[PDB]
């Protein structure tokens, strides 16, 4: 081991996550309330956004367990079981949210750009099927890794979340590279969708065949870009460096190189988990009905 | 239980038939035609081509049902809710009856009826396509009849453009739910076949607005 | 209503034929269709069933895997395809309609059928006799018994009574116990319990003679009775 | 003027005579009997398949079959015991606001704003449901078709008049006139000799099916009456209007017996139906729900909690087993 | 001279009616509800053995 100073980073990592905790908890609880409480009827987008609130809600729940390690002594007092649970439950919410956000971007493409009249609101049927498929398959990956590590793996210790190389179990390291590349494919879908949505509503406002309320098209044109950009800043940095991070797990290296590689990764997750608390705010601000209610009550 | 199983299978087949019929009915536009009777709605229904009348027409690969219910001769309060959910309300107002009377002139009656329909409880998210009739007759009539006859607070020349703009603004001002829906005013033409085009543009705008509202982006 | 069959004739054994049933006079697409057969002076024996829209398909135990049941709803025509034919397939084939909902008569109309000749678990119902002489104006009682209790938990017992006059196709008389068919005289009545079933006729006339059959639905396959012939 | 004075004075003496002969209120006698307490009802079955607002329903005579009319131009016959779609009838006009089921179960007549009451024959040799006859002659929107037998049906219409028809011939046999407002509902007596109808003129009138004279009239509502039905014995009836009041009248007392209103209720009543025993009056209200009143204590003993939209129609079976409810949310719920 | 003759004739016909008092009429409904109380499945819950829903 090469344990240099990590006291100052521990404070900022603990504080940043707790800021996400307080924002995310109030963010999802209000968001969860406004998808089942006031919205008796649910559309596919209202279904997909519902699960993102649920999926991310667990991630804020994972925050108090994570911060306990950093702030007390940078040592894990609990058992290896809870360390491997929270450390793997946290990543499930990250990648369930990403795959669900790609599903929101997909329908918004087929509901706006190519849709002629409507889709009869029969997409909510397979919306639940898709969300259930994604949830169950995600749990399949969650339980699979956690048992091939807790039992098959032989290296355990008294610290959690630390930089531990993957030479002992190459399956996780190969799985991460498999898991990273599918994110970029999803990210390509999201950037392809919202760019085309913005471009299509750009030309609609350009024609201006009809004078009344043509200014909403320009607003919705920008909003298609606003939500794309926030997804791009909070997720592209992390998955761009994961290629080098994975490569560092499958080769010999000096400890100084390992530290800065470990040093960045904890900061990158601050950005990656920053989306999960900001996404409820997105729907609060973007939606006309929700924006009015929040503004008029405040 | 074999008979019960066959009954359940027949029920499932019936249900798929209703689902397909609902799919068919969900991709068609519903317009409710309204007016004061003498507002030249007959010219409108002719240009698109007892009890309640349906007019069916396909334009630009879009199927339109228009419901003319002006001949009901009953209180609107008891049957208006049956149209809660139409794509649009096509309102028609004649511009010739600013001075003509049916007591009071017909234009004020049309304004009252438009205010009643627009501010109706059941029509909150339903948009209005407004038509103004008798363009040439109204232009010719004001040459000898000042607009002060109808409106005493008006201040403008007896020209077609100023009077038309004033009438359009007066109809607009009666709307008080300006943030949810809007009034889409148009002046009727004869040989351009543009009333159908304006209706198509307005209903397309309404459809896209509903899609954007559903998607949450708007 | 008119069901007309075609495709019968004389066929060498091991050959192939196709039986067609042309429907004209009712909503064919909403009626399930049965193929039933009657051997020369032996009795009725169910062959096949195809539901509305070909959603459900059922075959008899003695033939499953040798025949093909087909439907052409656009043309209101019913098909039955035959691959292998023994000497036991020699029979008159009847094309029957059947509609299933709460209160329907699911064997209302029987086709005239066509003859097919070839060169040379299950619930069982039995009728006691095979020849009963009687004079018109005398009440006549017929009965048959089954192995299982056809009285379902629903409350209704699935028993069917058909009449076949000499030289004619069967006519549906009773479809549970006491619900008379449409176009049947009131004089017929039926009752029973569980396994024992009786049909009574008051003031019989000369046109009421023929062979009576009792059948159960309750389950597939469908089995008939032996068939009791009245004489005059 | 002379006719106005005569009408006003006649109203004066009949009002005075009816008021002076009032002995005591219904509560004044029935307060002694014990109440019913809390009635728990739960949705045993829920019916799906309509894709628009459900405007009317009617129970079958066997207490197992149903009929439902909805804004999408569909007429469905439900097997309420097993929630199976027995029949689906595509209506010619999609603007239906009432319809009913024949007491013999052979026919269903269903119409609406198109001023036509179409008759449908369910038991056809063809296998499907064909239109029997279209009854024309009403100049206003229709309401409360009600079969008397297989060949005569009484209907109300928005042209201030009700009519008795003859389905064999198709001509309006008898005309019932006198309403000074759109008649919204009518209920047949159990004996099929009399019936009552409530109109938008805030009045209810009792009519004779054979002579067609105005036998009796009832006042007390402030707004248009939208719902009405008979007491099970044929000697009383309850009306419901938009002023959030249900009232029970007696045909022989000729005056209101009891009011069924509370301060919490602000919206009117949409449907009214009675229990078999004549003690439990169910009333489907405009807001979202139905209230189950004690028809003798005027106390709401239970509420049907479903129907996320306005409830439009009620129905209580002949055997009194259950209560089917239909609402603008396109869902039928059976409560038992 | 005959615009409202039918209305006043109906009102006069509405007068000569056999008025039966409320105390004689409320008791009728009370008796009807007492006599048929036992047979209503809604006034008193029915056992699920014979309940078809
Ligand atoms: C169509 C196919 C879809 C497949 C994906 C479905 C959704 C996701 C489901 C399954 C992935 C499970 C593995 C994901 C693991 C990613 C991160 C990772 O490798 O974490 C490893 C754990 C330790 O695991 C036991 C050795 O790291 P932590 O200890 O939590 O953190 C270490 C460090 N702080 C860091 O994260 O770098």
């Amino acid at each position: 081991t090469c344990p240099m100073d990590e006291k100052l980073l521990s404070t900022v990592l603990t504080t940043s996550y707790s800021v996400i905790f307080i924002v995310g908890l109030v963010g999802n609880i209000i968001a969860l309330y406004v998808f089942l409480g006031i919205h008796r009827k649910r559309n596919s987008i209202q279904i997909y956004l519902l699960n993102v609130a649920i999926a991310d809600l667990l991630l804020i729940f994972c925050l108090p367990f994570r911060i306990m390690y950093h702030i007390n002594q940078n040592k894990w007092t609990l058992g290896v079981i809870l360390c491997k649970v929270v450390g793997t439950l946290f990543y499930m919410n990250m990648y369930i949210s990403i795959i669900l956000l790609g599903f929101i971007s997909l329908d918004r493409y087929i509901k706006i750009n190519r849709s002629i009249q409507q889709r009869k609101a029969i997409t909510t049927k397979q919306s639940i099927y898709v969300c259930c498929i994604v949830w169950m398959l995600a749990l399949g990956g969650f339980l699979t890794m956690i048992i091939l590590t807790l039992k098959k793996g032989g290296h355990n210790s008294t610290m959690c979340f630390h930089y531990r190389d993957k030479h002992n179990a190459k399956g996780e390291a190969i799985f991460n590279f498999i898991l990273v590349v599918m994110f970029w494919l999803i990210f390509l879908l999201i950037i392809l969708s919202y760019i085309k949505i913005g471009k299509n509503l750009l030309r609609i406002s350009k024609r201006r065949s009809k004078f009344p309320n043509s200014g909403k098209y320009a607003t919705t044109a920008r909003n298609s870009f606003i939500v794309l950009i926030i997804f791009t800043i909070c997720f592209v940095p992390y998955h761009a460096f994961r290629f080098i991070y994975i490569s560092s797990q499958l080769n010999v290296s000096s400890c100084y190189w390992k530290e800065i590689v470990h040093k960045t990764n904890e900061i990158m997750l601050v950005l990656s988990s920053f989306n999960s608390c900001l996404d409820p705010v997105m729907y609060f601000l973007m939606s006309s009905n929700i924006r009015k209610i929040m503004c008029q009550l405040l | 239980s074999a008979e019960d199983k066959a009954a359940v299978e027949r029920s499932k087949m019936i249900d798929r038939n209703l689902r397909e019929d609902g799919e068919k009915a969900a991709r068609e536009v519903k317009l409710l035609l309204l007016g004061a009777g003498e507002s030249g709605k007959s010219t409108i229904v002719k240009q698109m081509k007892t009890g309640i009348v349906e007019t069916h027409f396909t334009f630009k690969d879009l199927h339109f049902k228009m419901f003319d219910v002006g001949g009901q001769r009953s209180e609107r309060k008891k049957w208006i809710h049956c149209f809660e959910g139409v794509t649009a309300i096509i309102f028609c107002v004649a511009l010739s009856d600013y001075d003509l009377v049916l007591e009071m002139n017909r234009m004020h009656e049309s304004m009252k009826l438009f205010d009643s329909i627009c501010n109706n409880k059941w029509f909150t998210d339903t948009s209005i396509i407004l038509f103004l009739n008798k363009k040439d007759l109204f232009e010719e009539k004001i040459k000898k009849s000042p607009l002060t006859i109808c409106y005493p607070e008006y201040a403008g020349s007896n020209t077609y453009e100023e009077a038309a703009a004033y009438i359009q603004c007066q109809f607009e001002d009666l709307n008080k739910r300006k943030d949810t829906k809007e009034i889409y005013t148009h002046f009727t033409c004869a040989t351009d076949t543009k009333n159908v085009q304006f209706v198509f543009d307005a209903v397309t705008d309404v459809i896209i607005k509903n899609n954007l509202k559903d998607c949450g982006l708007f | 209503v008119q069901l007309v069959e075609s495709g019968g004739g004389l066929v060498q054994p091991g050959g192939s034929r196709k039986l067609s049933c042309s429907a004209s006079g009712f909503a064919f697409s909403s009626f399930g269709m049965h193929w039933v057969r009657q051997a020369p002076e032996k009795g009725l024996e169910w062959v096949a069933y195809i539901s509305s829209g070909s959603g459900t398909i059922y075959y008899a135990d003695t033939v499953k895997g040798r025949f093909t049941i087909s439907r052409d709803d656009p043309k209101n025509t019913l098909f039955l395809q035959m691959t292998s034919l023994r000497s036991e397939d020699t029979a008159m084939y009847y094309c029957v309609r059947s509609i299933y909902y709460y209160g329907s008569s699911p064997f209302d109309f029987w086709g005239q059928g066509t003859t097919l000749t070839v060169s040379s678990s299950d619930i069982v119902m039995t009728q006691a006799t095979s020849s009963v002489p009687v004079t018109p104006g005398e009440s006549v009682s017929i009965s048959c018994r089954s192995s299982k209790s056809l009285l379902h938990s629903n409350g209704n017992t699935y028993l069917y009574w058909f009449l076949q006059r000499p030289g004619q196709s069967p006519q549906l008389l009773i479809y549970r116990m006491s619900n008379l068919a449409s176009g049947v005289p009131d004089r017929f009545s039926g009752s029973g319990s569980g396994t024992a079933f009786t049909l009574t006729i008051s003031r019989l006339e000369a046109e009421d003679v023929g062979v009576y059959y009792c059948m159960q639905h309750l389950e597939y396959p469908l089995t008939f009775g032996a068939g009791t012939k009245l004489e005059l | 003027d002379q006719l106005r004075q005569e009408a006003e004075q006649l109203k004066n003496q009949i009002r005075d005579a009816r008021k002076a002969c009032a002995d005591a209120t219904l509560s004044q006698i029935t307060n002694n009997i014990d109440p019913v307490g809390r009635i728990q009802m739960r949705t045993r079955r829920t019916l799906r398949g309509h894709l628009a607002k459900i405007y009317a329903m009617h129970w079958g005579t066997d207490s197992r079959l149903l009929v439902s009319a909805s804004q999408d131009g569909k007429l469905i016959i439900w097997d309420s015991y097993t929630t199976n779609k027995v029949h689906a009838i595509p209506l010619r006009s999609s603007w239906v606001m009432t319809c009913a089921y024949a007491p013999s179960g052979n026919y269903v007549a269903c119409g609406g704003l198109d001023n036509i009451c179409s008759i449908y024959n369910l038991k056809t040799r063809e296998g499907n449901v064909r239109v029997s006859r279209e009854l024309a002659g009403h100049t206003g929107y229709l309401s409360c078709c009600r079969f008397l037998d297989d060949n005569q049906i009484v209907t109300s219409s928005g042209d201030t008049t009700c009519a008795l028809w003859d389905i064999e011939t198709g001509q309006q046999t008898t005309t019932f006139t006198g309403h000074t407002g759109d008649v919204m509902s009518l209920s047949l007596a159990p004996d099929t000799r009399l019936f009552v109808s409530g109109a938008c003129d805030a009045s209810a009138k009792l009519w004779d099916v054979r002579e067609g004279m105005c036998r009796q009239t009832f006042t007390g509502h402030e707004s248009d009456i939208n719902a009405i039905c008979f007491f099970p014995n044929g000697n009383a009836f309850a009306t419901g209007s938009d002023d959030a009041t249900c009232r029970l009248f007696d045909l022989r007392a000729d005056q209101e017996l009891m009011t069924y209103s509370h301060d919490n209720i602000i919206c009117g009543i949409t449907s009214v139906s009675f229990s078999k025993s004549g003690r439990l009056l169910l009333a489907g209200y405009d807001d979202f729900n139905c209230n189950v009143w004690d028809a003798l204590k005027a106390d709401r003993a239970g509420v049907l909690a479903g129907h996320d939209n306005r409830v439009s129609c009620l129905g209580v079976t002949d055997d009194g087993m259950a209560v089917a409810t239909g609402s603008w949310d396109s869902f039928l719920k059976i409560w038992n | 001279i005959a615009q409202a003759r039918k209305l006043v004739e109906q009102l006069k016909m509405e007068a000569n009616i056999d008025r039966i008092k409320v105390s004689k009429a409320a008791a009728d409904l009370m008796a009807y509800c007492e006599a048929h109380a036992k047979e209503d499945p809604l006034l008193t819950p029915v056992p699920a053995s014979e309940n078809p829903f």
